[PDB]
Parts: C-alpha cells; structure tokens; sequence
C-alpha cells in the first residue's frame, strides 16, 4: 500500500493533439501526472522525488504566472525543468520526467523527455519512461503511426498500455490517460 | 549557491541497497558530426543536432556526459556574449578556450565534457580540443567520439596543407561517413558547419542525407 | 594521478652551452597506446627568453604555467626582465605547495645578461636543482648513459644542436611514448631561434 | 518496533508495541513510541535509536508553536505535509536513518478521519490502513476491511491482527497499546487491543 | 600465458580478384619499450598459406613450432606430399582454431590473434580469423588490434561487399594495404616503420616481401 | 583471473508453421562497438531436416553445433542410418548442455524441424539444458522488439495455423527491418532457413548497414 | 601560493561551536528548534561521508583571491594587498539588505566579475527565526 | 614473483666480436636496499665454452641452469661438443614450459668451430632471440642508447673489452641495484679467458 | 609528504672530548635511480650548529628555508645578533622538533629524520635527533636509516658511555666516522662515494669539509 | 535445532525438538533428529543440513555391523569413542560443518547410565547433563540436579527446562520429543516432556 515507486509514463503526438498516460495502482490517490495550466508533466521513479519535483514546479509556475501575467508554454517549461534538474548535479533526483502540451500561439504539439540531470530528448513520435516493462517500448514502436486523430491516438495509447499490462503484474492495474487539444483536455480512467 | 551536494549520502545509501571531426582549410575551419542519438543500444533519435553555437562564429561539438556538455557550452556562451558586449569587440576563440579550460580545471574532472571547438575571429581561424580535466590542445584536424579512430584514419589518408573550402567539406563528410559505417555509435546523417574568414558562418543540417 | 587523466610521456632535454641555452623536446602526446596528437608543441614560453617543458598531469602543468606567466608579467611591470632563478623559484613554490593535489614536473631554461643561460629541473615532489644540463620524461631513462658520455662544458651552438638531436633520436627510438619531430629553442644574447627536425633526418644518425 | 493503524468511518485507531531497548530489562507502563502533535492529531513512530525520538519531539515542538501562534489547529493533511518536508530535510546532508511514522487525525473542517504513512525517505501515502515492522497482516486487512466500519469492528479487526502477530512472536512481546482519535479528541483503550 | 610480456601489434589483410594480401610489422615490444626489432610475424605454410599472428611472442613461436610439425607430419610416408596431398589453408585454420578453443577451455590460453590467408586448390580465396577465446570469423577484409579500428574502415572502402572482390586488382589492394600500414605507423605508439607483406595469387603463387618501410610521410605542417 | 567468456551479440527467431518451420538470424558479427563481419551465418542445417542456432558467445555455440553434428554422424553409423527425430535431437542437446553444468556454454539455443506427424516444431533451450517446445521464440539483443511486432501482426489477425511460408517469411523480414531501424546491433543482413517435407531452403535479405 | 584549497578539515569540535544558535536554557548546548534542520542532525554526522569536491568548490574563489594577494605582496609590497582588502571590507561592511541575497555591483567591479557568470550566480540558493530581526542581531552582534 | 624471494637486479651484457664472444656482468646482489653480496659471481658456466647470465628469480634460474648443465653432459656423452643453439633451445624449452610457475630470463654466450661465437637472449615469457649483442637487467635500461651508438660488427678483442667496460660502468653509475666489480669471460678458439675490473679503474672512464 | 620521491640515505654523528662530528653523503635518489649527485645535506646554522637531514629532498629544502628565515628573524633589529644573542643549538632543535610534532599531528608530516649537532655557549656538546613522528632522543652517537643499524655499532665501540667522551680525541672520532661511511658505501645500495663532514669544536669553531671520498677500498679478494 | 540430556541415577533422558527446515511448511509426527545406535545406546544430533543426517546414519550402520558381527553390544563408552574418531576423521580434508551429538546409554556390564557430548571439532566430554542450541538452562540445571535423582525428578527438571525454553520462543516451537534409556532399553514418553 505504501510501495508506489516505479511506474511508466507514455507520451504520444497526433494531429493537433497529444496524449499522456500513466499507470495507477489498485484500490483498497498517488497519480504520477500533474498539470500547470496547459503543460502536463509525468514523473517516474522514486515517489518522494516525484512529490518534491511536483511541489517545486508548482511553486515556480505560480511565480512565473504572477510575474509574466501569462501561462507558461511547453518549451519554456521544458527548459525550466532541465535547469532545475541540472542544479542537483551531484545529488540528482532519481526520476524520469516527460513533458507534453500544445503551444497556444502556434498550436504545435510538443513532447519531451529528460534524464536525471536534465538532458533534453525532444521526440517527434513518442516518449516512454520507466523500467516496469522492457517490451513496452517495442509495443509502442509497433503500434504508433504518425498524424493520428484524437480518437485513434487514444485507442493506440490505451491499447499499448493494456498490452503492456497483460504481460506484466496484474490484479489491480489501472491507467490514467489525458488527451490534450488546443482548447479541450479530456481525462479518462482505464480499469482494464 | 552553485551546484548542490544535497542527497549525496542518501544516493550512496540507495546505491548500497558519435563521430565528431574538425578540419582546417586555407581560409577557415569546418566542424562536422553525425546525427544518431542513442540511449544504450536503442536508437533514441535518428536526427539529432550535435553542433552547438558558443558564438555566431565559434562552434563546438562534445562527447561524454551530454548534460554537462550542453551546460558548459551554454555557460561559456553567456560569458562570451557578456564579454563581447563589455569590450565592444568580436569574441576570440582563445578567450572561449581560456574560460572553458579554467572552468573545467576548477571542477577537477568531475564535469564530464570533452569538446572540439572551431572558430573564426579577427585574428584568424582556430581549432582546439578540450579535455574534461582542463587540458587543451591545438591541431589542424581533430576527431572525437567512439567513431574517432575510423574518422582519424580517413583524415590521415586525405589531408594536406593546401585545402580549399570544398575539399575540406568533402574530407570532413568522408570522415563522418566512415565513422557512420564502421561504428555502431554513429550512422544516420552528417551535419556540417563551415566558418570562413570575413564571412558569415554556414550551418548545413543533414548535408549528406 | 587522477583517473582518466592525460599524462605527459615525453622526452625533454635542456643543455647550457657557450653562448646560451637550448631546450629540446619531441612532439608526441598519447592516450595509452593511441597517439592523440603527433605534432604537439611542448616548448612552453613563460617569458621572452624563459621557456619550459612539462611532465606529469597536463592540466596541472598548464595551470601552473599560466599562473607563472601571469606572475612574470606582474614582475616585469615593476622591475623589468626577470631572471631565470626567479621563474624557477615561482615554479618550485607552485609545485611544492600543491604537491598533495597536483602532479607536475618542470624543466626551465632561461637566458639573461647577468647569468648568461641557466637550466633548472623541478621533478615530482617540488624540489629544485640547478644543472649544466637536464633530461626528463619517460624516454630520458634510455639516454642517461649516452648523455653522461657526450656532454662537455662550453660547447658551440652546432655541437649542442647535434648532441641534443642524437640524444632525442635515441630516446624516440627506444620509448614508445615518444616520437614525431624534434623541436628546439635556442636562447642567446642575439635572440630566440626556433628549430625543427623531421624523422627522415634524425633516424639516419 | 511495530506500528499499526486503521482508519474507520468516524475515527482512526493506532496501535504501537510497548517494547523496550535490547540488553536492558525495563519495567514501565508508558507508550514511548507516540507523541500527541495536536489535540486531534496523533503520531506513532518506529525505527532505530534516539534519532527517531529527536525527530518526533522536534515535530511536536514545531506544531505546538504553530498552535500557540495562530490560536488555531492545523489540519492533519498540513501536519503530514510538514512532517514529510522536515523528514526529507533531515537527511539531505547525512546518511539516512530508519524511521517510519503513521499520522492519524480527525479533521473538523471536513469532519472526517484521516491517516497517513511516511517512510524513511520521505514518501507520504494516504491509506485506509497501514503497518510497519511486520515481516501476512495485509491479506487479513484486505479481506476484512470496509470503508464504513464502525469503531468496534475496527477494534475487532485490530485484535485479530494482534493475535496473528503474536502467534509468531516470543513471549517477550508484552503487548500493544491502542489509542483512538475521533471528534472528541484522543483517548486510550485501557481495556485491551 | 595468463599475461603477455613481449608482444606484436597488428596484422591486416584483404581479398582481391585473384588472391589475398596480408601484412604485419616487424616489432616486438616489451611494454612501453620497443625492445626487439626484426621479428617476423608472417609465417608461410606450404606454397599457398600465410599465417599472421599478433600478441604474445613466445606463444607465437610455439605456434610456429606447431605449424612446422604439421608440415613435417603431412609429408610422413606421403609420396605426393607436395603435388596433391599438400596442406590447404582450411586444414591449417581448422587445426589452429581447434587448438585455440581447447586451450581456452583449459583456462590456459594462448594470448594471440591469428589470421589465416591463402588460396584453396580450386582457386577459391581463404581468409579467416581466430583469437584467444576461440572466436572465429571471416570477412573480405580482416585486421587485429588497432588495425581492426583503423585499417578496416580504409580497406572496406575498396572492398565493401563480396561483389566488389572481382572488381579489385592486385595493385589497388596492395596500395590500400600500404596506406593502411602508414596510417597505423602514424597513430599506433607500439608500431614500427618496418613491415613485411605477402601476396598469395592463384596464378603467380606466393610472393613474400620483407624489409618494406613506410614512405611518403607528411611531416611538413608541424613547422607552424 | 583470465575471463574465458565473450559476447558477439546477434538476434535469432524461430517460428513453427502448420507443416513447416522457419529459423532466421541476423548475419552481423560484432565486438563491443566494432564490426567483425557483416555476413557470418549463425543458423545451420544439421542433417535429417533439423536447423540449429546457438546465439551468444560465438565460440561456445560453434563448439556445441560441432559436437551435435558429430554425434548425429555416430547415430547414423550405429543405428542403420535411422533418421533422428526432432525430440531426440532436443534430448541430445539437453544432455550436451547439461554436461557443462559447472562450466556452461554462454549461449541460447533454438532448433527447428518437423515432428513425427509432419507439423512444424521449434525447441528452445536455456544455457544449461532446460528446453521446451514452442510455437515462436525470439532470442538475442532485439527480441523485446521483434516479439511485439509479431504479436501485433499475428494471433497465436489471421491465425498462425493458416499462414503460408511466404507470409511467415514476409513477417520475419518486416520485424527484422523494424529492429534494424531501432537497434544498433541489428543490421547488415538476415538469413532464413525453411524446413518442409522437401528439405531445407535458404533465403537471404539485406539490412541497413549503419 | 595555493591552487587547490587546502586545510579544509576541522581540527576541534564542541557542542557550542555555532555561537548563533546556542540554547538559552543550557548555553553549552545548541538549540535544535531554532536550527530548523529537521531536528535529527548531530554535528558529528557532518564530519564524515562528505563529497570530496565540496570543500574544493566551496573555498575555490577565496583560495584564488588569497593567491592573488600573496602575489601582490611579493611583487608590489604590503600596501597593495592592504588596500585591496580595505576596499573589499568597506564595500562588504556597509551593505545590509535583509530582503535580498544578490551581491552588490561595486563588489563585482572590485572582484573583476562585471561580465562573468558562474553557477553560483545562476543558482543563488521557515517556522522559526528567518525574519529581519535575526539578521539584525547577527549583523550587529547583539 | 614469489613473496620474500631473492631477485636478480643485475647488469648483463654479451657482445659478439671478430674472434668470438665476450660475456660481462657486475657483482652485486641486493635484498631491497641492503647489499647482501658485493662480490657475487654471475657468470654461470654450463659447458666449457657455453656460459650464461641469469635474471629474475635466483632459485628458479639456478635450478634451470643445473638442469641445462646436466642435459649438456648427457648430450656430450653421445655426440661431443654441443652448439650454442642447442643450449639456447634447451634453456628456451625449460623457461617456456614453466613460465606459469617460474620467473626466469637467460642470456647465453657460446663459441664453436662451426658458428664462431653466438649470443642468444631469452627474456621473461620464454621467447628466444638471436642478436649480435644483448643487454639485460635493471641497469640495462640506462644504456640502451649508448650501446646503440657504439656497437660495431667484427670489433677486435680490446675494442669489445672497452665497449663492455664503458657500458657496464654507466649501468653501475645509474642503477642502485648494480655495483661492485666487472667480471668478463672471453670465449674464442684459443680458449676461455677470465677478466676482472675494479671500481677505481672503471669509475675514471 | 604522504610519499617520498627524491631522498637521501643517512647521516651519522658522534661526540668527542671537545666537540661533535657529523657527516652525510651527497646523493639524491629517485627510487632505484641514483639521479642527483651533488646534494648538500649538512646545513650550517650560525657559527656553532650543523643540521643533518635524511629523507625527502623537497621537505629538506623547506627545512633549509625555515632555518634561514630563523637566522634572519634572530638577526633583525638585534645589535649583538652575532656576539651574545646568536642562536644556540638547543633553540634550533626545540623549534625544529615543535614543527615536526605539529605537522605530524596535522596528518601532514615532513618525511625527514633530523640530527642537530653543535656546541652550546658554555662549551657543552649538543647532539639530538628528531623524526617525522616527532620522536626525539639524545645519545653520544646518533645515526639515521641504514647507519642506525651499521654505523652505531662501530661508533659505540669508541664512545660507549658518557665517561668515554673525555677520553676521545678529534682524530679518533674522525677516523671512526670515516670508517663508518666506508662501511655504509660498501653495504648501502642507495649510498654515494662522495660525502661531506663537519666538525664543531669549542676552541677551533666550525670546520666544514666537502668533496670527501671513500678511499682504501678492499676490492682485491674478488679475483677468486 | 536444540537438544538436551540429563543422566539420572538409573537412566538417561534425551529431549530433542521436533523442528523443521525453513521455507517449507510440513505436517509430520516423528523424531527425525535421533538414531538408535544399539538397543541400549541412543544418539541425538543437532546442526546443519543433511551432513549431520548422513553422519548419523553412517554411525548407525557401522554400529549395527559390529553388533551383527560379534553377536554382542558395544558399551556406551566405546560407541562414543568410535563416534568421536569418525567425526574427527570426517573433517580432516574438508571445511568443518556444524554438528553436536549427545550419546546416552545404559552399560549392563557396569549396570549404570552414561551420557556423553561431542561437539563439531570432535571433543568428547562425559557430563551429568548437557544441552545444545540454546542462547539460561545451565543455572536451572546446576541448582536442581543431584546425582541420585530418580527418573521422575529428572523428568520434572526437564519439564522446567522446557518451560524456560518456551517462555522465550514463538509458538512455532511445536514441542520436544522425549526418550528414556534404561536397563529395559529405549522407550518414548508419549505423554509430555
């Protein structure tokens, strides 16, 4: 019940939309995806570091909105995450973060991943984080197709998560999926 | 202040429980790299830009810890921009070399960045290699990365003093191509940057494929 | 000494002769068995007629040499041209006070109107020794006898050039960490003269 | 040291073993592994030697200072967040020490019981039931727990868990002290586990 | 064995249209000391095979003894020992690879890397590699040690696939081998300027060249 | 102490059809980040319509294949040239692997052929002889990429029982092309051996060489 | 004439070494509540298991400055380091901004860091005693 | 190699000249820094005109030399005087077949009517090399250059004596493990001649 | 410090009726290599003190700098700095021993063994020893390193007790020191034939002899 | 594994815990750590895994062979000497293994009970009482033992020792099987300890 370390995060890009999904534990709270207005961050790894990073980024994004008088864009948030991670060069957090979002002015979807000291990997297709399943990357590679509609993208990412969960730990596995458009965000739960 | 040492003991307790070339030619310098980015044996990105810009006419490419390379390059670029504004003069490659050398020596090799730096300034064209511990060296042609041996073989095969711009570009492209073919770390594309005296820098993304 | 650090497996010579001093070295820098640079220049200038060669850690010796050059510029702004003894003393102080953290050895060759050419050696540890001639590096061990049999005081310039060329050719022949061209600097009252000799010349000696 | 906690519909029940130090024979009648943070928030702790007691007393002092300063009581959620922050801070420059805390409270603004668990690295999890120190009581809790259980049913489940624990421990296990936090405050069950 | 003491650096080889070419330097090193000059590391076996050996020199001499004994035992009570019952490159390689794997399995290995080159009786080219672990493989170009990292990229530009073999003359292959040896002398600290080369051709037989030196060295840009 | 083991990472895949079997492998032989060769086959015809591959440390796999083929020669000599069945070959290979229990071969072994009823059969072995019959198995560096591709393409989606030889060959080629695009150690070439009642047929395809 | 900082280890310890957080009930013991370090941090734990580069990084600039002062003393005389130290002391002494942590412009001019940036500049960085009055007491020594 | 075992930090030379061969050595045996024996004789006779010098473990080399002398007596009982090549082959076989358990290096100098004086060196490991001249020991490293500059083929007896004396004097001068007197054996068609030179003679060269 | 690199071997010394004698060789070794010849290891302080140092050469030069600075600071503004306020051997030894113990306590020691010899202003002989651990002691004969194991037995046969001091002339003590140096040159592999000697006498002052060589060496019985 | 033994005036009482290996749950009713060497000599053993059982079965086979060959029974002293010799021999060329044996017998030539203890190195000591496997029963034995105690008093002392052992062990300690060797042979106390 108190063991929540680990997990997986999958981010994918469609046509004028993005999808970010994470695994969720069983029933009888701790979700690994957070948002800062219209930028979504999913963190895998040590749970205490995940909570610390979420609190720090909420702090920084609130101050940024108060000063700039506008919400922060995915690229700027990516750079901020990179610099914050690099600050702890010799004591780094045991985390793998993934960022997804849509730029307001341009409408271009954006996803990125980070290493534990902030090296940025900007991918045009998808990002997978976590070490729960080794075949999850292969399943995402086999299922992904460029320029998918939000319904098709949701189906693809949900199928990838379900297939990864089937050949892995079971009896309580759940998923949380976010479909992000320029003006609409949909959050869904998968109990399969 | 500075880089933090917090959670060092905690991390210890938890633990207890690329081809880059640079070529000089008669009126400038050329730097070239491959575009394959890997995370272990997995190809993370088939089109990655490894050529970085310290200043409009001073470029570099690195190996080692990627985050360290990027951070050090950006810090030195900020220092170079401020110094150029302060002196109202074009930045010199020697100044960037001095800043990089002293910064790397301060950290006693704990910043894992190995660099090739090429540039053009009012004093001429310059090419340097920089080691993580702070040692620097000068040369007419340099190679770096896991594919550096094949690229160096190609460079030693077809290098001469009187090289034109086109010959230098072809030689750098061939060295990167050899690293691409014979090294598992490289393979996708070739990025080039040509810095010629008296002209703007020319950045060629995906020069070959 | 540091893990994964560039070392200086060189061949260094400095000989005092009738008109001044000559400093000579090879041009090979290696990483293990791979030759990282075959045309490196190892003759470091810290003042117009005060030059040195370095051994040990490359980064530590480069930092020490830069500090020494800065110190000599400060001294020159006050009292004019420094003596070779002053530069050797500064090198010795920097090497000795940091011997627990830095690995450095320095051969210093200088000329001035008062002393008329001098050689100093500062091996690892930080001690200083003044000698009529000095050898250092991994390849020096193979020419200890030959030099002892062929050095004379007050040799002419050409004889000193030949002696250094022969000794460094043997050092290159027997040491795997030494090779390339032979570079020399001649410091006299007339000025500074740079010389280079290629393998096809000295390998036939 | 073993600690257990169950959040039932209207209260939180915390059970702590009244153990003594090893190598010295002690006779006493006090619960040394529990500090009252606030009149409606209790904390039980387990782990190594006096580091844990120092941390618990430091937390209690800070919370009492807040209560005096504001003439107000922090909610259990805020108390747990502060404890998590302090625990994360305490090991930023030293080797981590074994510690595990259960925080049980009754929020009067929301009028509901709450239970949190924080491990030695500073991971806070909100749970309906929890335990620490046991080498399986988890299955017994899973099969016999319901969200709308009364205090008596929670006490019966706690007694079953205590019996299961004691069936595989020597007679040196003297017993477990049980406390209940609800809308009337914190009380001690002097009768039995 | 269990540690190398006196060693040789690298051997390189390639196939051309009508035969094979192999080459190796003449140095035996003693650590950083370039102790022995004049060590022959290409061993001609029969009129059709050449064996190049890199690594421990004492083990190399042991292998030379084994090869000589194999040649002698082939001719034991054999009238046509040189006409139709002469040793083939494949036979020699099979024996050597068996020995290498057996001594690996005994935890008593021979610290060498071996390349066998030659022409079979039917005119086919033979070029194969074995090492101290018993790992064997074949390729149109082969090299050991530092050469494997620098000579192979240069040689694969001439012969990159099987279909390139019929298009490669002896002159082009020999020039490529010479250039690769020059590059190795440039960038290998345990290398020598003196080397030996061997050409095995299905028409002209075996040509063994000794006392070859690296020439045309660009030591001119170091003046500035 | 001297380390007697090495690694020459490659990828193999065995699939059992209705009345055929296929065993495929990449032809790349590498050491660390260097390329030893671009065409070094690892799938061999062992006689009696049995194909074998031992992926991992190349010397150990070569020794195992050599020993198995010599044992097959003696089996033919001692039993009136009787045909060796696939299950008997699997038992022999289990004994050969377990004979090195305290000094094991550092390989993973796949064999393929036709059973007594004519159906395709594939057997997979652990390094010390534990073996099982399987419909499909991938081994090596890129197995975790090849298996999801086949699982998405086929149902064990047209069922595997009704697939023809050409369709299986196409599926293997596509999976290996994808793995070559994603994995640095996979490329150069792919070789497939097909076992049917008429015998063993070899096919070769080129892969990306970077 | 030091390059790498030396003599960084502590030679003596005591329970009252940190004079600013001494307990008022027991003046020989520290006040753990006002330390605000988590309440479970003995001083002895700070003597072991430190990162070897931390002391080098923390004292690097001071070491370089001391070497520069020693060079000035050797070459120019006592007056030059005396004047540099006097200027730095005067600038640092009259600056008191309890609501800010950034250094002064004049200090950067004196340190020749007008157009220089290091990681200390990029990354310059409670319940009890983090107010203006604590800084006033520390500054005035009362 | 064995813990607490006597090592051979010597200076060994063997030179072929017009009339035959000359083998020379120093006379110092040390245990760490203490000199255990300053007048030791290092010229080992395995046959009337076949002599050797040893390096590495003293016990292993002594055992190997005794076995070789016994082998050569057996050979002489059958076929007469053995050649230097045969003795070198026996030494090589003994050193190579036992290289995992014994640490031994041998320099062999011989004379016979057919080959007229030969030198063989068997360094650690067991390989064999035939050379016009050979040097070995801890003090040989300091005279690699000098010998390479001063050896000529077909020198007279006196010139060879002088060359060996100078080289060994330098080796003694620079090596702490070498010292004492210089002992030489001259093997020609005339017979065997033993020579000794004292420090007061060769230190003034 | 924390490792010696360039070192000197040994210093020997004894008392006689009217003064003290000390001696040391002129070699700086670099391991097994006898690198530097011409290193002076006897440092005369004032007109009445001699300090002999064995061990690390760089630390020895540091100690020489300290001694020179001590002399300069004693001189300073003192008018009678050479008549009645000159430095005594006891003062120099006390300072040096304090330094040695303090640097031992800092885990940053000076890798040397030091002997101070001289004559006090009242005519008394002074001869004392300190080392890198701060251990100090006095004896009528003193030696460091190998000398402590070989020179002391020879010197104690001449001066075995305090009562033997008045019976020992300068000639006998000097001959004993010379013979001890010859024995050390015989049996020490890091020793040199060249050495320096110093006599401090309450009547004749300081006599410093350089360029002394071991003579009368019995290299004659090695012929057979 | 814990073994105990008391030699009373006319017999020897040996008690062995009916324990089981770790990691596997077993339901059995037998004394697996005791072998009958002869109709008047019994051996109880404790220690590590099957090495001890192999040694005990080897000893039993040798003694049965002697009894068949001579048509006679060895005395307990000779049996203990042979066991000591074999135990010393078994570790002359291998790493020693943990083993401890109690040999209890009734000599009919002398008509008296005898008890011996041999440790893992092969040290044989003749004792009135002994034990192995207990981390104190020594004081209880010293205070309440007399040479002329009857069988009933020895059983009472054994029961007191068993109670003392069980007061500091979990309920996983199922019980102790007790056997008595006297002039009528070897019998099992089926009632209790």
């Amino acid at each position: 019940p108190s063991s929540i370390n680990g997990g997986i995060v999958v981010a994918m890009t469609g046509k004028d939309c993005v999808a970010i999904a994470c695994d969720l534990r069983l029933g009888s709270k701790f979700e690994k995806i957070f948002h800062y207005g219209h930028v979504f961050l999913g963190i895998t790894g040590l749970a205490t570091d995940v909570t610390t990073l979420n609190e720090m980024f909420r702090y920084k994004t609130n101050l940024y909105k108060l000063k700039e008088e506008r919400a922060i864009e995915p690229e700027t948030f990516t750079q901020l995450v990179s610099s914050s991670l690099y600050e702890r060069r010799f004591g780094p957090y045991f985390v793998g973060p993934v960022v997804a979002g849509i730029n307001s002015k341009s409408g271009k979807p954006f996803i990125a991943g980070f290493d534990l000291i902030g090296c940025i990997d900007e991918a045009k297709d998808f990002i997978v984080s976590g070490t729960a399943s080794d075949q999850l990357f292969g399943m995402c590679e086999s299922l992904y197709e460029p320029n998918l509609e939000p319904e098709d993208l949701f189906e693809t990412i949900s199928q990838a998560l379900l297939n990864a969960a089937d050949r892995d730990a079971l009896s309580g596995w759940g998923a949380v999926v976010y479909i992000i458009k320029k003006d609409e965000v949909v959050k869904r739960y998968l109990k399969m | 202040a500075g880089l933090s040492f917090d959670n060092y003991q905690r991390n210890n307790f938890l633990a207890e429980n690329t081809t880059i070339v640079g070529v000089k030619f008669n009126n400038g310098v050329v730097i070239a790299a491959d575009t394959r980015s890997t995370q272990g044996p997995i190809v993370a990105d088939k089109n990655c830009a490894k050529l970085h810009r310290i200043s409009p006419k001073i470029w570099c490419a690195g190996a080692g810890t990627a985050a360290d390379t990027e951070a050090v390059t950006q810090l030195i670029g900020s220092n170079i921009e401020l110094h150029s504004l302060y002196t109202s003069r074009e930045p010199r490659v020697v100044s960037a070399l001095q800043m990089l050398k002293q910064h790397l020596f301060k950290y006693q090799g704990h910043i894992g960045a190995y660099l090739i730096v090429a540039g053009v300034d009012p004093t001429g064209s310059h090419l340097f290699s920089i080691h993580a511990h702070g040692s620097t060296d000068v040369g007419y042609y340099l190679s770096l990365g896991s594919g550096s041996l094949a690229a160096m073989a190609v460079l030693e095969s077809h290098w001469k003093q009187d090289l034109t711009k086109e010959e230098a570009i072809k030689l750098a492209s061939d060295a990167i191509q050899a690293g691409i073919w014979n090294d598992l770390g490289s393979g996708s594309n070739v990025d080039v940057c040509v810095m010629e005296i008296g002209k703007d820098a020319e950045y060629l993304r995906n020069y070959l494929t | 000494l540091k893990k994964g650090e560039v070392s200086l497996g060189t061949s260094i010579m400095a000989v005092t002769f009738k008109d001044g001093v000559i400093l000579g070295a090879d041009s090979r820098t290696t990483t293990g068995a791979y030759i990282a640079n075959r045309v490196t220049d190892k003759l470091t200038r810290v003042h117009d007629k005060i030059w040195c060669c370095r051994s040990g850690s490359a980064a530590d010796t480069q930092a020490i040499a830069d500090i020494v050059q800065y110190h000599l510029e400060l001294y020159t702004s006050q009292y004019g041209t420094p003596s070779t003894e002053t530069a050797a003393s500064v090198f010795k102080e920097l090497c000795y006070e940091n011997k627990d953290n830095l690995t450095a050895g320095i051969i210093v060759a200088g000329y001035d109107d008062k002393n008329k050419g001098e050689v100093y050696t500062i091996p690892l540890g930080g001690s200083v020794h003044k000698l009529p001639y000095a050898i250092a590096g991994s390849g020096s061990t193979f020419i200890y006898g030959y030099c002892d049999k062929n050095f004379r005081e007050n040799m002419s310039k050409e004889e000193t050039v030949d002696f250094i060329k022969h000794s460094l050719s043997q050092a290159i022949k027997w040491d795997g960490s030494s090779g390339g061209v032979i570079r020399m600097v001649v410091l006299t009252a007339a000025g500074v003269e740079r010389l280079i000799f290629y393998p096809d010349e000295y390998e036939q000696l | 040291d073993i600690i257990l906690g169950i959040r039932v519909q209207d209260s939180v029940i915390l059970a702590s073993s009244k153990a003594v130090t090893r190598g010295i024979s002690v006779l006493k009648d006090s619960d040394d592994k529990t500090r009252q943070l606030s009149p409606h928030t209790l904390m039980s702790f387990a782990g190594e030697a006096g580091d844990t007691v120092q941390f618990a007393e430091y937390i209690q002092a800070n919370i009492q200072l807040y209560s005096i300063r504001e003439d107000y009581e922090l909610s259990p959620q805020a108390v747990s967040s502060f404890v998590r922050q302090e625990l994360a801070k305490s090991i930023r420059s030293r080797r981590p020490y074994q510690v595990n805390v259960l925080i049980g409270g009754y929020d009067k603004k929301k009028n509901k019981p709450e239970l949190y668990q924080i491990d030695y690295l500073g991971t806070k999890v909100e749970l309906p039931y929890g335990a620490h120190g046991y080498s399986y009581t988890f299955f017994l809790l899973d099969h016999h727990y319901r969200p709308d259980m009364t205090t008596e049913e929670g006490l019966d489940l706690l007694k079953l868990c205590v019996q299961e624990l004691e069936k595989r421990m020597p007679m040196d296990f003297k017993g477990v002290i049980v406390k209940i936090v609800d809308k009337d405050g914190i009380r001690q069950v002097d009768d039995f586990q | 064995t269990q540690q190398p003491i006196v060693t040789g650096t690298s051997v390189i080889s390639m196939k051309y249209d009508n035969g094979v070419i192999i080459a190796a330097d003449n140095l035996g090193s003693y650590g950083s000391l370039l102790r022995f000059n004049g060590v022959e590391r290409l061993i001609p076996v029969g009129d059709n095979t050449v064996v190049g050996i890199s690594g421990d020199i004492s083990d190399m001499q042991h292998i030379e003894r084994l090869l000589k004994d194999l040649v002698t035992e082939n001719a034991y009570d054999n009238p046509l020992a040189d006409a139709e019952e002469a040793l083939e490159p494949s036979y020699i390689f099979e024996y050597l690879a068996t020995v290498m794997y057996q001594r690996r399995s005994k935890m008593n290995p021979l610290w060498n890397a071996i390349i066998v080159a030659g022409v079979q009786s039917n005119g086919d080219q033979f070029l194969r590699y074995v090492n101290l672990l018993g790992v064997t493989y074949s390729s149109p170009t082969l090299a050991t040690g530092f050469g494997a990292h620098m000579a192979n990229p240069l040689l694969r530009k001439v012969v990159d696939r099987e279909s390139d073999i019929p298009k490669t003359t002896v002159q082009v292959a020999e020039e490529a081998i010479v250039n690769a040896m020059r590059v190795l002398y440039y960038r290998d600290a345990r290398s020598s300027r003196n080397f030996s080369l061997a050409i095995i051709d299905k028409n002209t037989g075996l040509t063994f060249k000794k006392n070859l030196q690296v020439e045309n060295m660009k030591w001119d840009f170091a003046k500035d | 102490q001297f380390n007697p083991y090495g690694d020459n990472g490659g990828t193999i895949l065995g699939i059992a059809g209705e009345d055929f079997a296929v065993l495929a492998g990449d032809t790349r032989n590498i050491t660390d980040y260097s390329i030893n060769s671009r065409y070094e086959p690892k799938v061999f015809d062992c006689g009696d319509n049995i194909v074998m591959s031992a992926n991992g440390f190349a010397a150990d796999g070569d020794a195992l294949v050599k020993r198995f083929k010599n044992s097959v020669k003696w089996y033919h000599f001692d039993h009136n040239d009787k045909k060796l069945s696939i299950n008997s070959a699997a038992r022999n290979i289990q004994h050969l692997l377990y004979g090195k229990r305290f000094f094991p071969y550092y390989v993973h072994t796949i064999i393929a052929g036709l059973d007594e009823d004519g159906k395709g059969a594939v057997y997979s072995f652990d390094p010390v002889g534990s073996y099982e019959r399987e419909q499909c198995r991938a081994g090596g560096a890129a197995a975790s990429l090849i298996m999801p591709f086949l699982d998405n393409q086929v149902n064990f989606k047209k069922p595997l029982k009704y697939l023809s030889v050409e369709e299986v060959i196409k599926l293997v080629r596509d999976s290996f092309t994808s793995a070559t695009e994603r994995h640095i150690q996979v490329g150069d070439g792919l070789e497939i051996l097909i076992v049917t009642k008429d015998g063993v047929r070899k096919e070769f395809y080129e892969l990306k060489r970077d | 004439m030091n390059i790498v900082p030396q003599d960084t280890f502590k030679s003596q310890v005591s329970t009252d070494q940190d004079k600013s957080v001494l307990s008022s009930a027991v003046p020989s013991l520290p006040d753990t509540l006002r330390q605000q370090e988590g309440g479970a941090v003995p001083l002895s734990t700070q003597l072991n298991d430190r990162h070897p580069l931390e002391s080098t990084l923390k004292n690097w600039e001071t070491t370089q400055r001391q070497r520069q002062m020693e060079q000035y003393r050797q070459i120019f005389g006592i007056a030059e380091p005396m004047k540099r130290t006097m200027e730095m002391e005067i600038v640092n002494r009259t600056d008191f901004n309890p609501l800010s942590t950034n250094g002064s412009i004049h200090r950067d001019i004196l340190l020749n860091k007008e157009c220089s940036i290091d990681w200390e500049d990029v990354y310059p960085g409670t319940m009890v005693g983090d107010d203006v009055h604590s800084k006033i007491e520390k500054q005035l020594g009362i």
